[PDB]
RNA sequence: CCCAUAGUAGGCCUAAAAGCAGCCACCAAUUAAGAAAGCGUUCAAGCUCAACACCCACUACCUAAAAAAUCCCAAACAUAUAA
């Protein structure tokens, strides 16, 4: 349930 | 203005690391290796303990009386040439300073007897006449009579 | 199986029969009385002479622009010839001895008077010369040691360098002019007088490129 | 995780040392041909001093770091987060994971100093009596160097000298 | 100690460390190595 | 060998490895044996004697040490280091020899 | 004062007789035996020079020794101005 | 083409397969048969 | 500990330079040239043997016996009374490979070797280059003809150095 | 980190010169270890380095300081989108 431009 | 790549080549995949051809030194040790199973088939494998010099070479010249060998290989050479082969259950045995105790004949009661008088070096296990055994194998081995007399056993 | 590797063989390699540095003198051997300039401009901008190598493979190269006095020679001398193995190493001057002359007035008198006396003899330098070249049967870790133990004493910018670190040197440089994303050089502003800046310039500064001021080099200037 | 313990029992002393329920990463990262947990999940040059719920899983219960090879981190983010926890322990960030004192020892009642952006170890810092000139004067440093490729979102870059 | 501009070891027992903001080289086996960052 | 042989075996009465090799849990153990059968450490104390007995019963490593004041120190190394066993071997040594003195 | 023993000096019976061999007093003198009862390898030792790396074989014990004296030689050699 | 470990030293004795059919065999075969076996055996072995 | 060092055959001495070692230990200087020269008795004086003598906590001492030093036996084999001032440069003897196979059956039996189990092979390729240090060279076949060429020229290359050595020290009192 | 036996105290010089005052050679035992790179000994002993084994120390080799005399010297600030 991530995307590549994901950021924490 | 030294330029500036958008993503750091640390963070990007390493291309894999070219091959290099095996040294000309391995690829004796092989050699060699494959010797000491094929030719002699009493094979003791021990740990080199850290003896003296003089107490290392008074031992080795001990197991020379009754033509025990005491050899000697590294353990990232002699860990492959088991994985493929058939003594590819030794493996566990080599983790740390170890060395092979071999004989043409196996003469087991005639080494035991000189492990004895350290009691700080074991024998850990060892293959005889493509049989893997453990230490009390070794014990027992020893313990049982002459093969000749055990031809005898059946005939009597 | 620790892997090992050949070594270089330097049995081809000839020792002359004076290896060590031979001895330079305070003055030449005839007195100059033509009393000569101040004459700056001759450790000014980058060297045209000694820039490359003859016969050994490490040196002693010059980053600065200075005058060497007897002393200076004395120390390069000593230094070298007591740390250097005769045998497998040799040495030479790729510097003349102290020519140049350096008039100074006595103690106590004011200005005029005409011009002082000779006092004493300097061997001009410029950036990017070698001072001392040596060579044999060594490797240049052996001799880095000591040769850029003198090159601290030396009144310039000085450091040690062989064949190849100087060959890196000079294409790591010319790498830098190359990737430079800036837009913007000294060279293509000064030589077309972009801003009017050749009123703050200097003419040898078409030249020079901004790596140099008065004595001063600078690498890290593209 | 493990763990070692000791039991007196007669006299007599045995160590063992036990395995524990050890956490696991997290599935499906956005960046899997990353190199380390950093690159991995888009957090290179977007984490700070006050993040500690990142700072917490590179570090011990004791407020220690962890070593490089385990956590597989890189040399260059390694010792962001090692500065990184350095001020937040000054800052008060992480009061769980305090030294562990020994026996017998009641820490003393300190001078409580509201702190944060700290570079330097208090006691090892002497003050400033000469600030010297407007062209040689004697900043105070705040923050850290190594933080300075940090997103900024401002026009004004990252002051890190006062 | 001597306060040094560039610290050395002097043998092998010699060990650098950092303390009070500077570089100190401190020596058990000989008392006269100890340096400290000027 | 050299941190341990500093110290030395004063105190120490008897030692005693046992492990099985073809298991996969023995490499700190067998470590341990390494060191303290050398030639320094045994050589402080000739008297205290160091046995090694190996076995293949599928059992797990332990290091059994009796002192001379009658105590006695296991460490079962399937889970602990060589280092970890040295460690606390040293640190009994040290208080073992004070309570004796 | 203590000196080597004296040695003979008799072509005919140095080449007869190994003079050093027998060290006892009661004891004679060594003769040699003619060359076909020494060994076979007796006669095929390196009596020159050492044979030089290029003339080893890589797939030999000889070949590295040589090798890593070699660099045993390199280290001693850039340690010694250290 | 790969050696069997070696057995436990407290399991009980696990003879190998191979001879189980040899043990088998021995007993089907006649005393007769056995005997003359045997008298070749013997000279066979000395 | 274990002292070790070249004690000549019958001529043991309570002098130095073995005398002061013994001292430090505190061992008998007198009981050592007693047992020593009482145990080297059959071999003739003057020859070299190396020794190696073992000390217990009581000063007590069990001294050990080797085979001669090679270069004796090389020496001795060839005629050379006294080994090349500079090598590779100058032969001063000659001996043939006859003479280092009798020379390794007999030095084979030393301690060194023989715990070593090593063949004969392995001992004299180690005599052939102690040989090359002494300056003398191994030749295969060597005949009494040219054995005594040799040795005849060896004498006019001693001579000469007499001379120059001479020489030098004449040049020494004049300065 | 770890570890170190042997021809042999190589030869010559030297009162002595033993891996290490100097000159010559710099070969060879053992799986592996320089006729020795640095300390040390009156000479010796003795401590390290290069060796094997074990297995990842799996590094940087681009710079090293500062003090004067009436009283330091704007106050302050690391994070809201370049005007
Ligand atoms: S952040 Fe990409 S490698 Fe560490
Ligand atoms: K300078
Ligand atoms: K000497
Ligand atoms: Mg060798
Ligand atoms: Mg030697
Ligand atoms: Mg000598
Ligand atoms: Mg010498
Ligand atoms: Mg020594
Ligand atoms: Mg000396
Ligand atoms: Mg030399
Ligand atoms: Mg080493
Ligand atoms: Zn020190």
């Amino acid at each position: 349930s991530y995307l590549p431009g994901y950021v924490p | 203005i030294p330029p500036k790549p958008a993503i750091h080549p640390s963070c990007l995949p390493s291309p894999p690391s070219p091959p290099q051809e095996e040294i000309g030194l391995i690829r004796l040790l092989r050699r060699e290796i494959a010797a000491v199973f094929q030719d002699n088939r009493m094979i003791a494998v021990c740990q080199n303990v850290a003896l003296s010099a003089e107490d290392k070479l008074l031992m080795r010249h001990q197991l020379r009386k009754h033509k025990i060998l005491m050899k000697v290989f590294p353990n990232q050479v002699l860990k492959p040439f088991l994985e493929d082969s058939k003594y590819q259950n030794l493996l566990p045995l080599f983790v740390g300073h170890n060395m092979l105790l071999v004989s043409e004949e196996p003469k087991v009661k005639e080494m035991v007897r000189i492990l004895r008088t350290v009691p700080f070096l074991p024998l850990l296990g060892g293959c005889i006449d493509d049989t893997i055994l453990s230490r009390q194998g070794f014990i027992n081995y020893s313990k049982l009579p002459s093969l000749p007399l055990v031809q005898g056993e059946l005939v009597g | 199986v620790k892997t090992l590797l050949p070594v270089p063989s330097f049995e081809d390699v000839s020792i002359p029969e004076k290896p060590k540095l031979r001895f330079i003198e305070r003055a030449p051997l005839v007195p100059k009385v033509r009393r000569e300039p101040k004459n700056l401009s001759d450790i000014r901008g980058p060297s045209t002479e000694a820039t490359e190598f003859t016969e050994g493979n490490f040196a002693i190269l010059a980053l600065g622009g200075g005058y060497l006095h007897w002393g200076h020679f004395e120390m390069m001398r000593l230094t070298i010839n007591r740390s250097m193995d005769p045998k497998n190493m040799f040495a030479i001057w790729r510097v003349p001895a102290p020519f140049k002359p350096i008039t100074r007035k006595s103690v106590g008198h004011r200005m005029g008077g005409g011009k002082g006396a000779i006092d004493h003899y300097v061997t001009p330098v410029k950036a990017g010369r070698l001072v001392v070249e040596m060579g044999g049967r060594c490797e240049f870790e052996e001799v880095q040691g000591f040769l850029d133990q003198v090159a601290h004493k030396l009144p310039f910018a000085a450091k040690a360098v062989s064949r190849g670190t100087l060959e890196k040197m000079r294409k790591d440089q010319e790498e830098r002019e190359r990737n430079n994303q800036n837009p913007w050089t000294f060279e293509r502003i000064a030589t077309a007088n972009m801003l009017g800046i050749r009123k703050v310039l200097s003419p040898y500064d078409l030249t020079h490129k901004g790596k140099y001021w008065g004595k001063f080099y600078m690498p890290k200037r593209v | 995780f493990r763990e070692v313990v000791e039991t007196q029992e007669g006299k007599t002393t045995i160590i063992e040392g036990r395995i524990t329920a050890t956490p696991k990463e997290s599935p499906n990262p956005p960046n899997p041909s990353g190199q380390c947990p950093i690159c991995r999940w888009n957090l290179k040059h977007k984490y700070n001093y006050d993040d500690v719920l990142l700072l917490s899983q590179f570090i011990r219960p004791h407020g220690g770091m962890l070593p490089r090879k385990i956590t597989g981190l890189c040399q260059e983010e390694h010792r962001k987060i090692e500065e990184c926890v350095k001020m937040a322990h000054r800052a008060g960030l992480l009061p769980n994971h305090r030294p562990r004192l020994p026996e017998g020892v009641v820490p003393k009642s300190k001078p409580q100093l509201n702190r944060y952006l700290t570079r330097w170890a208090p006691g090892s810092v002497k003050p400033i009596y000469k600030k010297g000139p407007r062209w040689n004067r004697v900043r105070m440093p705040v923050g850290s160097p190594l933080l300075r490729d940090n997103v900024c979102y401002s026009r004004t870059p990252w002051k890190l000298y006062h | 100690f001597k306060n040094k501009t560039v610290l050395k070891k002097r043998c092998k027992d010699c060990y650098l460390v950092k303390r009070r903001g500077r570089w100190y080289v401190y020596c058990k086996t000989h008392p006269r190595h100890k340096q400290r960052q000027m | 060998a050299a941190a341990l042989a500093r110290l030395g075996l004063r105190p120490v009465k008897q030692v005693r490895v046992q492990f099985c090799p073809f298991e996969k849990n023995v490499e700190s153990t067998r470590t341990f044996l390494q060191t303290v059968s050398s030639e320094k450490v045994r050589s402080t104390n000739l008297n205290c004697s160091v046995i090694a007995d190996v076995r293949h019963d599928g059992s797990e490593p332990c290091v059994d040490v009796l002192f001379g004041d009658g105590h006695r120190l296991i460490m079962r190394g399937a889970h602990l280091t060589a280092l970890e066993m040295l460690t606390a071997f040293a640190s009994h040594i040290r208080a073992r020899d004070a309570a004796g003195s | 004062a203590l000196k080597d023993p004296d040695v003979c000096t008799d072509p005919v019976q140095l080449t007869t007789y190994a003079m050093g061999v027998n060290i006892y007093k009661e004891g004679q003198d060594v003769p040699l035996k003619p060359d076909a009862e020494y060994p076979e390898w007796l006669f095929e030792m390196n009596l020159g020079p050492p044979k030089t790396l290029e003339e080893l074989d890589p797939e030999s014990r000889e070949y590295w020794r040589r090798l890593r004296k070699q660099n045993i030689w390199r280290h001693n050699r850039l340690s010694k101005n250290k | 083409e790969a050696l069997a470990g070696a057995p436990l030293d407290n399991a009980p004795k696990e003879y190998p397969p191979k001879i189980q059919q040899l043990v088998q065999d021995i007993a089907s075969l006649t005393l007769l048969e056995i005997s003359d076996l045997n008298e070749l055996l013997k000279k066979t072995l000395k | 500990g274990v002292i070790r060092a070249i004690v000549r055959a019958g001529l043991a001495m309570p002098g130095p330079p073995l005398g002061p070692v013994l001292g430090q230990r505190g061992v008998s200087i007198n009981q050592f040239c007693k047992e020593f020269n009482e145990r080297t008795k059959d071999i003739k004086e003057g020859i070299p043997l190396p020794t190696k003598i073992l000390v217990k906590p009581d000063r007590t001492f069990e001294i050990k016996i080797g085979q001669p030093t090679v270069s004796y036996f090389l020496k001795a084999a060839a005629g050379i009374e006294k080994g090349a001032r500079q090598t590779g440069k100058e032969v001063a003897g000659l001996v043939t490979l006859k003479h280092v196979y009798e020379i390794a059956r007999i030095k084979a039996q030393d301690e060194a070797f023989a715990l070593q189990d090593v063949p004969l092979s392995s001992v004299v390729r180690s005599i052939i280059g102690s040989a090359r240090s002494l300056g003398i060279r191994v030749v295969k076949d060597l005949s009494s003809e040219e054995l005594a060429a040799f040795q005849k020229e060896r004498a006019i290359f001693l001579a000469a150095q007499k001379e120059a050595d001479l020489a030098a020290q004449e040049e020494a009192a004049k300065k």
